[PDB]
């Protein structure tokens, strides 16, 4: 049993009031059944992209989970993880001004 | 250059009554296949994922597979079925076969398989064959499969002969993608850890080589920090490079990016 790791990124250099997109890559995770979710100040967001899952030479699996979004000032983003090797869900927050 | 190309299959088994195999496909870092469980057909993520092979190919090719994909989850559920209760359920195997090509026309081919996360079972030369430290049940089915010489020479001919003679019509199908040059974007952030860390992004590049420097005029600053390669949706790469630094020493700092796509244009930004 192996535990997720999750990086939050922007595909573009954030500008509130740009269309941009943002990316949960979760990873070194086993087994490959895995639920997650991108959050917008704590709720669910609907249209998430997943990529198929894959896996690394080290044979520890991976999957990019992608959404559209458009930054502001005040809107916080997340991305939260469920998985077997976990008791708890993880949640990575998105950087920008921390 | 150098291209490894992986067909990568991800079997899971509950129970008795419950599995599911998907598979994707790549060369290099882009997916030209993916075989969902739930699609008898395998699918192409690129205009090229045919190659060279016409169609009647094609399907015979896909054909075995399909073959393949029933019998292999067969032949599991029957050894864990023989096998109560050693190790049961769940169960997950994973197969990793291909072959690395190499400038002129040579390659080296592969077939590796790990169950529960672990590599235990390679195909090599003409037989399969559990590796050293490889749990020991695993023995007589490997000597069983061993007997099967159809599925061998099978397994010989698609790793001597299919493997490199389909990746050579890749190559020259998906040059364009294969080759494509892709211009990085850099920002300059900071987060937290008086220090602070300065992050240099770098997002949309393509291919994967770039080099991220933070610098201090033609110094090369040392604490530079680069994270992993991470993936972006659009098949270009994301990385950052990170610098830790005393508050008030800031200035005067940059980021350098190279990359091929800029044509010995770095990108430079300034604190
Ligand atoms: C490989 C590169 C080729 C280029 C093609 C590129 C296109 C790829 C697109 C999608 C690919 C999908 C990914 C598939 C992965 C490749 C697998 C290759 C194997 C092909 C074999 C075909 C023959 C066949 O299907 N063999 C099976 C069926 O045989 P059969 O008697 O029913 O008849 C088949 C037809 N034949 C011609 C007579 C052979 C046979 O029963 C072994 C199956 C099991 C083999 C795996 C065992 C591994 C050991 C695991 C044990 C450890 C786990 C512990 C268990 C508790
Ligand atoms: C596929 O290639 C392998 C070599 O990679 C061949 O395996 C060799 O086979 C001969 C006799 O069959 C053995 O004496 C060698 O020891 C094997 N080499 C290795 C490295 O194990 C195999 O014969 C080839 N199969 C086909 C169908 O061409
Ligand atoms: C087998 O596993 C699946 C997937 O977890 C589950 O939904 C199903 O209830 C299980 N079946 C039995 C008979 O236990
Ligand atoms: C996966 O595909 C097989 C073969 O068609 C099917 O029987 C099985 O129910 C599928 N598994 C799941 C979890 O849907």
């Amino acid at each position: 049993q192996k535990t997720p790791q999750i990086q939050v990124y922007s595909r573009h250099p954030p500008e509130n009031g740009k269309p941009n997109i943002l990316n949960c890559y979760v990873t070194q995770f086993h087994p490959p059944h895995i639920e997650i979710q991108m959050l917008k100040n704590g709720k669910k967001i609907p249209k998430v992209e997943m990529s198929d899952m894959s896996f690394s030479k080290d044979w520890s699996f991976y999957i990019l989970a992608h959404t559209e979004f458009t930054p502001t000032e005040t809107d916080t983003y997340a991305c939260r993880v469920k998985h077997a090797s976990m008791a708890e869900p993880k949640t990575v927050y998105w950087d920008r001004d921390m | 250059k150098n291209y490894t190309f992986r067909c990568l299959q991800m079997s899971s088994f509950a129970n008795r009554s419950w599995s599911r195999t998907d598979s994707v496909v790549w060369l290099g870092d882009l997916q030209t296949h993916r075989w969902s469980n739930d699609s008898a057909t395998i699918s192409f993520t690129k205009p090229w994922s045919q190659g060279k092979l016409s169609n009647q190919q094609w399907e015979k090719l896909q054909h075995m597979f399909q073959v393949y994909r029933v019998s292999f989850t067969r032949d599991i559920q029957e050894l864990v079925k023989m096998m109560s209760p050693k190790e049961d359920y769940p169960i997950e195997i994973q197969l990793s076969a291909g072959c690395e090509m190499y400038p002129g026309n040579a390659s080296e081919s592969f077939l590796h398989v790990a169950f529960q996360g672990k590599y235990v079972v390679r195909f090599w030369g003409t037989s399969w064959q559990t590796v050293p430290g490889a749990p020991s049940w695993l023995d007589l089915p490997i000597k069983v499969l061993n007997a099967d010489q159809g599925t061998s020479a099978t397994v010989q001919m698609l790793l001597n002969d299919t493997c490199p003679l389909f990746v050579r019509g890749l190559l020259e199908a998906g040059k364009s993608d294969l080759e494509k040059q892709e211009k990085p974007v850099a920002w300059l952030s900071s987060v937290p850890s008086g220090h602070r860390q300065l992050v240099c992004h770098v997002s949309g590049f393509y291919p994967k080589p770039v080099w991220v420097m933070w610098m201090r005029g033609d110094q090369e600053q040392q604490g530079t920090h680069r994270g992993d390669f991470l993936p972006n949706a659009d098949e270009t790469w994301y990385l950052q490079a990170t610098l830790d630094v005393e508050a008030g020493e800031e200035a005067g700092l940059a980021c350098r990016v190279k990359h091929s796509s800029l044509g010995g244009q770095d990108i430079i930004l300034y604190w």
